[PDB]
C-alpha cells in the first residue's frame, strides 16, 4: 500500500518525510513542502505558511502548483489558477472536495494532498516521484536517516533543514525561528504510553514505530492540554497508510468527535461509504482505512436527500432530476 | 527628404543616391556586468555567468598594460544566484591596483582612499552617489554602480579594437569569435568560455542553467511580471528607446533577476537603471521613469542633497569653483544618482550649501 | 606533509602577500596569472612543473586542454564546425579549411544570420532571404532567395514555406512538398542541381547549397567566396552580426521589424506590424508547450548542450508551441527541435531525438514488402548516388542531417528519388528535370545513355 | 486514448457499464445505475461513477462552435477519410459519425497535441475498417506517422509496419505461440522474427534466441539471474 510515499505535517511544527523520519521545526513564512527538483521539467509544486491563531500553530496558505494549475488554499477558501470556486470542483485529471473533515486535492498520477484545514497536511505521491523530489517531504529515496540532512556532505540540524528549505515572498523578509530551549513535563501521566502501546494501534506497532510519536505527544502535553490528540490522530492516519487497521481509540475524554444521527465516527472505516445511489460502491475498492462518519453496516448512504444513512429498500430513486 | 544628413551617436548617414551613405564615427567600445550573473561584451554578445571566482573581466592581451578584474560570488541558496562584489583594476603588471569594493570603499593598493583622488594619470570619483567613475589615462575607464547593486561597465577608447582579451571580448565587431578561448578555438556555451578566464585554479567551474527562477514561486512571478513588463510597454517612459536598443535581454534579465533576487525589489530596479543607462549610453534620455516604482532610491539619499536623473558631467564642489579641478573634465555617460541641486556646492563638511556660504581656498587655506 | 612530489607550503614563514597554493602553478593558471591578497597554505607541486588539479604533478609541456566544459589529454583530437583540431601545449593546433557559412529561417520566423545573428520577425508577403544583387553594381551578382510563409489549409497562422531560388536567369518553385522549374532565360544546362538529402530537399550551386525541409526550415550553407557581398534576411556575411540588420538603403537599424520590412519584394504589400508575443496571447497552451520543449533540457540532449548555446532554441521552441493555435502543433514543435537537431548535427555530433512518442518519422513506408533498405539515420552520407547523379559525386559536399536513407544494395545500386527507391539502372532527366523510364520516348527515346536520338 | 473490448457471446445480457448491456437491443443501452432508461447520454454517463462524490458532468460542448478557428484545419484534416484512401472502406463501414467524431476532435484539442487528436479519431475508423474486411493502410509520412525503425538496432530490418498483424504473436511471455483470444489484424508494426532469433521479447522490444522469465506479478529478469530461485531454461527453479 502507501508505504514510503507519504509525508505529512501536524499539530506542534511536526514534519515526517516520505522515508520515516519526524522532526519538529518551529518555522513561521513560506516553504517548499515539497517540489519536483529533479527532473527537466516539474510537475508539482506544493508549498506552506504555518501560522499562529493566538497561539495554536496552524497552516494558513497552501499553494500547490502542478502542471498548469495554481490552487491556494486558505482561509477556509479555495482559489483555482487565481478564481474561487466552490467545492467540489473537478476536471480532468484534477478533484478538490471536501470529504469528510478536511479539504483534499488530488491530481491523478501526481499527488494527493489532504489538508484539514487548520494544522494537518499529508501529501502522497506517486511512486515515479522517488529521488526527484526536494522539499521538507525529503527526498523520497526511501533512506530515512541518511540522505535527507547532509547539505555537502555535512549533517544539519532540524531547524537548519527546515530553513535551507526556505522561500521568501517578493517583498517579504521573514526571520527564522530561533532554538525552542529545553522541553519539561514529558509523559507524566503515561497518556502517550498508555494509548499509544495500548490495544488500539497493536498492528500499527509493526508496521510504524511508535518512538517519536511518543515524543511528540509528550511535547504537546507542554503546551496546551486540549492539543494533545494531534498526534494521535497522525498516528493512526499513518497505520492506515501503511496497511495496518488502526482500531478506535477515541472515548468521551480523549478528544471526543460528533457525526450525525445515523452517522457513527470510525477510526478505520472503509473509504468508499455505500451508497444506495451506487449501493456496492465498496464492493472491490482499494483504499486502505479511512477515519470520518459513516454508516452501520445494511443501511447505505442517501445521498439523494441527505437523510443520512437509509435502509437499502426506503430510500429515493432519481429520474431526469427528479426524486422518487 | 535629399541632402539631409542625420547622425546617430556611432555613425552617420546621408540620404543620397537614393540610398543612405553611411559612414562611422568613432566609437568607444562598452563591456558590462549587470545583474551580478549578465555580460554584455564588447562584440554586444549578450550572455549569462553564474560563477563564484574572480574573473579577468577585460585585458590587452598582447601585454599586461591593464586587467580589469571582477570578483563574483554566489549570494544565495542556489548556486545561480550570484552577485558582483569587487572590480579590481589592475594595473602596469599588477604594480597598481585600484579595488571598488560593493559598498563604495576604494582601494589604491589595498589602502583605503576616500574619493576623488588623482595621481598617475588615474582620477576616482563619484560622479553622484550611485555610481564611481574610474578614468585612466591608459585609454578605457570604469563606471560601477553601486545603488541598488553592484554592476560595472568598462569603456575604450577604439584605439584597442582587436586587441583585448578575457571576459569581455576582443572587441573586433564580431559576435561569434569572443569565445576564443587562448587556445584558439571558439568555446561553446558562456560558461565553457568564462571557466578559462578564472583568476584561481582553486575555483569552481561555473555551469549551464535552464532553471528559470520565475517557474518556482507564483507571487514572484506575478510581482516580477507585473513591473518588468514596463520595459516592453510601448506607452511606457521607456518606450523611446524601442526603436534604437531591443528589449528583449534586458527583459530577459529583468525577468531572472527579480524571479532570483532575495531582494527583488533590488534586482528589479537594477536591470530597469541598466536599460535606462545603456539607452543614454546610446544617446537617449530617459526620464522620470519611476511612477510608483524604485522611489525608495529617492528618499534614502544622503541629507542637503536630492536625487537627480540626469547628472551629465561634474559634481559641482565649492573647491573646484575657488581653484579648477582635473577630476571634472572627464566625459562619461550621463549617469543617475544624488547630488547637489543645482546652483549649491558642497563644502568640505560634505554638506550642501548656496556659493554665498562657501569660502575661497587660496594656497588651501580657508577664507570665508 | 604530503605525498605526491608536490610538497607542503606554508604561509607562517613566508612574508604576507606571496602566492599561496591558491595561486599553485596550473594548466589553467599557469597561462593567465594568479591574483589573491592572501596566502594559503596547501600542497604545491616541485618547481618546474605544474598540477593536474587532482594532486598530481606534470611538466608543463603536457598540460590537459580544455574545451566546452571536456578535457582533452594532449594527442587527443577533436572536430570543430569544418576543421579538426589536436591538442598539444595547452593549444589546438587546426586545419585551415574554409568552412560553410550558414543562414537560418524557420520556424514562425526565427532567423539566424549568416553572421551568427538571432531574431525574429513575423511577416507575410515576400521577403528576400538572400541575394548577390545589391551593390555599386547588382548586375554583377549571381543568385536570389525569397521566401514567404504559406498557410496550408486556411489563411492564418503559418504552415509552410515557399522559395524562389533565383539562379542567374533560371528559377526553382520550392512548395507544397516538391520543386519546380520556370527556366525563362538562355536555355542551356542547369547551374543547380538537386538532391533527396534525408527529409530535406538540398540544391547545390557549386558556392551555395540550400536545404529545406520541405515543410518550413530553410538552411543555406554559402561558400567563402560569396563574403560581404550578399544581402537581405540572411545579412550580408561580414562577420559582424551588429550591423547585419541593414535596411534596403543601408541604413543599419536596431529593430529587426523595420529591417524585414525593408525587404519585401513588393513595395505594394503593407509592413508587418508589431509582432505579438505567444504565449501571453494563449496561456492555456504555454503550460502543454514547456512539457514538449524540455525535451531540450533531458538527458536526450545532455551532450549537444555543452556544444551548442541552446537558450534561443527553446525560447523559439515554447513560443511556437504557444502560436500554434490554429492546429498543426507537433509540426511546430517538430521543426523547433529540429533545428537544434542539425545545430548539433553540424557541429559537432550525430544526436537521434526522434522517439516514437516524439515527432516520429514513418520511414517504413518506402519499403516495399519486406524489402529494407530504407532505413533512418540521425547523420545521412554527405553525397548520395541518385539518379539523378549517377556519378556519385557532389558539388557543395553538405555533412550529416536527418532522414532517412535508403541502404541500396549493389544489385540495385541506383537510388530514385522520383519514385524513392532502390533500382538497378536509372532512366532518363530532360532539360526541365522530368523523368521518364528506359524506352519511353520524350516530348528521342531513353537508353542506358539517356535521352538520345 | 482509445479502448477497444471484444467480449465473447457467453457474457450477453449480462454486462452492465458505458458498453451498454450486451443484448442486442440499443434504445435502451441508456439504462443507468437503477435501469431506468433515459433518452439523454449526460445523465446514463453521470449514472456510472465510481464515487458519488465527484460531480456530475454539465452539458458538453460542441468543440467547432467554440474555436470555430480550428474547424477549417480540421476538416481539411478529416477530409481524409472521404478521399481514395479510404474509398474502398467507406462502402463496407458507414463513416458519417466517424467523420462527425473526427471533426469535433480536431476542433476541440485546442490545449496541445493535435496529431494525436486526429490519429486517434481517424484510427478507431482504421479499426472497424480492419475489423469488417479490409487491411486499409493510410498513415502516410505526411500523415499520422508511426516510427518502427525506432526499435530496429543498427541496421536489423525485423521490425516492419504491418497494417493488420498476425492473430497471434510468439511471445517470450507466451513461448507457445497459441493464443486464447484470437484478435485479428490491426495496426502497427511487428517485428519478423528470424529463426535464428525466433522469440519477440515485449520488455526489450526484438528478436532474440532464448527468452528470460516473468515471476508472478510479472517482471522480467535475464537469464542466469536470481529472483527476489535463478532463471534457467526452465525459467524460474529452484
Ligand atoms: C476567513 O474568511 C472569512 C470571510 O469568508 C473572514 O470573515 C474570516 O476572517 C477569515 N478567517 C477566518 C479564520 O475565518
Ligand atoms: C538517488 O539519487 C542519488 C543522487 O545522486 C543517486 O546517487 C542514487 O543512485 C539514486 N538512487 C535511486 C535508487 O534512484
Ligand atoms: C549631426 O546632424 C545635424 C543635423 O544635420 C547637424 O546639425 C550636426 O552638426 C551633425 N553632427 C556633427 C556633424 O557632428
Ligand atoms: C602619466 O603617465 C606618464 C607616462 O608613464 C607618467 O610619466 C606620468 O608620471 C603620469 N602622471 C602624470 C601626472 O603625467
Ligand atoms: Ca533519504
Ligand atoms: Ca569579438
Ligand atoms: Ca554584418
Ligand atoms: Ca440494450
Amino acid at each position: 500500500a502507501h508505504n514510503g510515499r507519504v509525508c505529512s505535517t501536524w499539530g506542534d511544527f511536526h514534519y515526517k518525510t516520505f522515508d520515516g523520519d519526524v522532526f519538529r521545526f518551529p518555522g513561521l513564512c513560506n516553504y517548499v513542502f515539497s517540489e519536483h527538483c529533479r527532473a527537466a521539467y516539474e510537475d508539482f509544486n506544493v508549498q506552506l505558511r504555518r501560522g499562529l491563531v493566538g497561539s495554536r500553530p496552524v497552516v494558513t496558505r497552501v499553494v500547490i502548483k502542478a502542471q498548469g494549475l495554481v490552487l491556494e488554499a486558505s482561509n477556509g477558501s479555495v482559489l483555482i489558477n487565481g478564481q474561487r470556486e466552490e467545492l467540489p470542483y473537478s476536471r480532468t485529471g484534477l478533484l478538490v472536495e471536501q470529504s469528510g473533515d478536511y479539504i483534499k486535492v488530488s491530481i491523478r498520477l501526481v499527488l494527493t494532498f489532504l489538508w484539514n484545514g487548520e494544522d494537518s497536511a499529508l501529501l502522497e505521491l506517486d511512486p515515479k516521484y522517488a529521488n526527484q523530489t526536494c522539499g521538507l517531504c525529503g527526498d523520497f529515496n526511501g533512506l530515512p536517516a541518511f540522505n535527507e540532512f547532509y547539505a555537502h556532505n555535512a549533517r544539519l540540524t532540524p531547524l537548519q533543514f527546515g530553513n535551507l528549505q526556505k522561500l521568501d515572498g517578493p517583498t517579504e523578509q521573514c526571520p527564522d525561528p530561533l532554538p525552542l530551549p529545553a522541553g519539561n513535563c514529558t509523559d507524566e501521566e503515561g497518556i502517550c504510553h498508555r494509548t499509544l502501546l495500548g490495544p488500539a494501534f497493536a498492528e500499527c506497532h509493526a508496521l510504524v514505530d511508535s518512538t517519536a510519536y511518543l515524543a511528540a505527544c509528550a511535547q504537546d502535553l507542554c503546551r496546551c492540554p486540549t492539543c494533545p490528540c494531534a498526534t494521535f490522530v497522525e498516528y493512526s492516519r499513518q497505520c492506515a497508510h501503511a496497511g495496518g487497521q488502526p482500531r478506535n481509540w477515541r472515548c468521551p475524554e480523549l478528544c471526543p468527535r460528533t457525526c450525525p444521527l445515523n452517522m457513527q465516527h470510525q477510526e478505520c472505516g472503509s473509504p468508499c461509504t455505500d451508497t444506495c445511489s451506487n449501493p456496492q460502491r465498496a464492493q472491490l475498492c482499494e483504499d486502505h482505512c479511512v477515519d470520518g462518519c459513516f454508516c452501520p453496516p445494511g443501511t447505505v448512504l442517501d445521498d439523494i436527500t441527505h437523510s443520512g444513512c437509509l435502509p437499502l429498500g426506503q430510500c429515493p430513486c432519481t429520474h431526469g432530476g427528479r426524486t422518487y | 527628404s535629399p541632402g539631409t544628413s542625420f547622425n546617430t551617436t556611432c555613425s552617420s548617414c546621408t540620404c543620397s543616391g537614393g540610398l543612405w551613405q553611411c559612414q562611422d564615427l568613432p566609437c568607444p567600445g562598452t563591456c558590462s556586468v549587470q545583474g551580478g550573473a549578465h555580460i554584455s561584451t564588447y562584440d554586444e554578445k549578450l550572455y549569462d555567468l553564474h560563477g563564484d571566482c574572480s574573473y579577468v573581466l577585460s585585458k590587452k592581451c598582447a601585454d599586461s598594460s591593464f586587467t580589469v578584474l571582477a570578483e563574483l560570488r554566489k549570494c544565495g541558496l542556489t548556486d545561480n544566484e550570484n552577485c558582483l562584489k569587487a572590480v579590481t583594476l589592475s594595473l602596469d603588471g599588477g604594480d597598481t591596483a585600484i579595488r571598488v569594493q560593493a559598498d563604495g570603499g576604494v582601494f589604491l593598493n589595498s589602502i583605503y582612499t576616500q574619493l576623488p583622488l588623482s595621481a598617475a594619470n588615474i582620477t576616482l570619483f563619484t560622479p553622484s552617489s550611485f555610481f564611481i567613475v574610474v578614468q585612466t589615462g591608459l585609454g578605457l575607464q570604469l563606471l560601477v554602480q553601486l545603488v541598488p547593486l553592484m554592476q560595472v561597465f568598462v569603456r575604450l577608447d577604439p584605439a584597442h579594437q582587436g586587441q583585448m582579451c578575457g571576459l569581455c571580448g576582443n572587441f573586433n565587431q564580431n559576435q561569434a569569435d569572443d569565445f576564443t578561448a587562448l587556445s584558439g578555438v571558439v568555446e561553446a556555451t558562456g560558461a565553457a568560455f568564462a571557466n578559462t578566464w578564472k583568476a584561481q585554479a582553486a575555483c569552481a567551474n561555473a555551469r549551464n542553467s535552464f532553471e528559470d527562477p520565475c517557474s518556482l514561486s507564483v507571487e514572484n512571478e506575478n510581482y516580477a511580471r507585473h513591473w518588468c513588463s514596463r520595459l516592453t510597454d510601448p506607452n511606457s517612459a521607456f518606450s523611446r528607446c524601442h526603436s534604437i536598443i531591443n528589449p528583449k535581454p534586458f527583459h530577459s534579465n529583468c525577468m531572472f533577476d527579480t524571479c532570483n533576487c532575495e531582494r527583488s525589489e533590488d534586482c528589479l530596479c537594477a536591470a530597469l537603471s541598466s536599460y535606462v543607462h545603456a539607452c543614454a549610453a546610446k544617446g537617449v534620455q530617459l526620464s522620470d521613469w519611476r511612477d510608483g516604482v524604485c522611489t525608495k532610491y529617492m528618499q534614502n539619499c544622503p541629507k542637503s542633497q536630492r536625487y537627480a536623473y540626469v547628472v551629465d558631467a561634474c559634481q559641482p564642489t565649492c573647491r573646484g569653483l575657488s581653484e579648477a579641478d582635473v577630476t571634472c573634465s572627464v566625459s562619461f555617460v550621463p549617469v543617475d544618482g544624488c547630488t547637489c541641486p543645482a546652483g549649491t556646492f558642497l563644502n568640505d563638511a560634505g554638506a550642501c550649501v548656496p556659493a554665498q556660504e562657501c569660502p575661497c581656498y587660496a594656497h588651501g587655506t580657508v577664507l570665508a | 606533509g604530503c605525498a605526491a612530489p608536490m610538497v607542503y607550503l606554508d604561509c607562517s614563514n613566508s612574508s604576507a602577500g606571496t602566492p599561496g597554493a591558491e595561486c599553485l602553478r596550473s594548466c589553467h593558471t599557469l597561462d593567465v596569472g594568479c591574483f589573491s591578497t592572501h596566502c594559503v597554505s596547501g600542497c604545491v607541486c616541485p618547481p618546474g612543473l605544474v598540477s593536474d588539479g587532482s594532486g598530481g604533478c606534470i611538466a608543463e609541456e603536457d598540460c590537459p586542454c580544455v574545451h566546452n566544459e571536456a578535457t582533452y589529454k594532449p594527442g587527443e583530437t577533436i572536430r570543430v564546425d569544418c576543421n579538426t583540431c589536436t591538442c598539444r601545449n595547452r593549444r589546438w593546433e587546426c586545419s585551415h579549411r574554409l568552412c560553410l557559412g550558414t543562414c537560418v529561417a524557420y520556424g514562425d520566423g526565427h532567423f539566424i544570420t549568416f553572421d551568427g545573428d538571432r531574431y525574429s520577425f513575423e511577416g507575410s508577403c515576400e521577403y528576400i532571404l538572400a541575394q548577390d544583387y545589391c551593390g555599386d553594381n547588382t548586375t554583377h551578382g549571381t543568385f536570389r532567395i525569397v521566401t514567404e510563409n504559406i498557410p496550408c489549409g486556411t489563411t492564418g497562422t503559418t504552415c509552410s514555406k515557399a522559395i524562389k531560388l533565383f539562379v542567374e536567369s533560371y528559377e526553382l518553385i520550392l512548395q507544397e512538398g516538391t520543386f519546380k522549374a520556370v527556366a525563362r532565360g538562355p536555355g542551356g544546362d542547369p547551374p543547380y542541381k538537386i538532391r533527396y538529402m534525408g527529409i530535406f530537399l538540398v540544391i547545390e550551386t557549386h558556392g551555395m547549397a540550400v536545404s529545406w525541409d520541405r515543410k518550413t526550415s530553410v538552411f543555406i550553407r554559402l561558400h567563402q567566396d560569396y563574403k560581404g557581398r550578399v544581402c537581405g534576411l540572411c545579412g550580408n556575411f561580414d562577420d559582424n552580426a551588429i550591423n547585419d540588420f541593414a535596411t534596403r538603403s543601408r541604413s543599419v537599424v536596431g529593430d529587426a521589424l523595420e529591417f524585414g520590412n525593408s525587404w519585401k519584394l513588393s513595395p505594394s504589400c503593407p509592413d508587418a506590424l508589431a509582432p505579438k508575443d505567444p504565449c501571453t496571447a494563449n496561456p492555456f497552451r504555454k503550460s502543454w508547450a514547456q512539457k514538449q520543449c524540455s525535451i531540450l533540457h533531458g538527458p536526450t540532449f545532455a551532450a549537444c548542450r555543452s556544444q551548442v548555446d541552446s537558450t534561443k532554441y527553446y525560447e523559439a521552441c515554447v513560443n511556437d508551441a504557444c502560436a500554434c493555435d490554429s492546429g498543426g502543433d507537433c509540426e511546430c514543435f517538430c521543426t523547433a527541435v529540429a533545428a537544434y537537431a542539425q545545430a548539433c548535427h553540424d557541429a559537432g555530433l550525430c544526436v537521434s531525438w526522434r522517439t516514437p512518442d516524439t515527432c516520429p518519422l514513418f520511414c517504413d513506408f518506402y519499403n516495399p514488402h519486406g524489402g529494407c533498405e530504407w532505413h533512418y539515420q540521425p547523420c545521412g552520407a554527405p553525397c548520395l548516388k541518385t539518379c539523378r547523379n549517377p556519378s556519385g559525386h557532389c558539388l557543395v559536399d553538405l555533412p550529416g542531417l536527418e532522414g532517412c536513407y535508403p541502404k541500396c544494395p549493389p544489385s540495385q545500386p541506383f537510388f530514385n528519388e522520383d519514385q524513392m527507391k532502390c533500382v538497378a539502372q536509372c532512366g532518363c532527366y530532360d532539360k526541365d528535370g522530368n523523368y521518364y523510364d528506359v524506352g519511353a520516348r520524350v516530348p528521342c527515346n531513353c537508353t542506358p545513355s539517356g535521352i538520345q536520338c
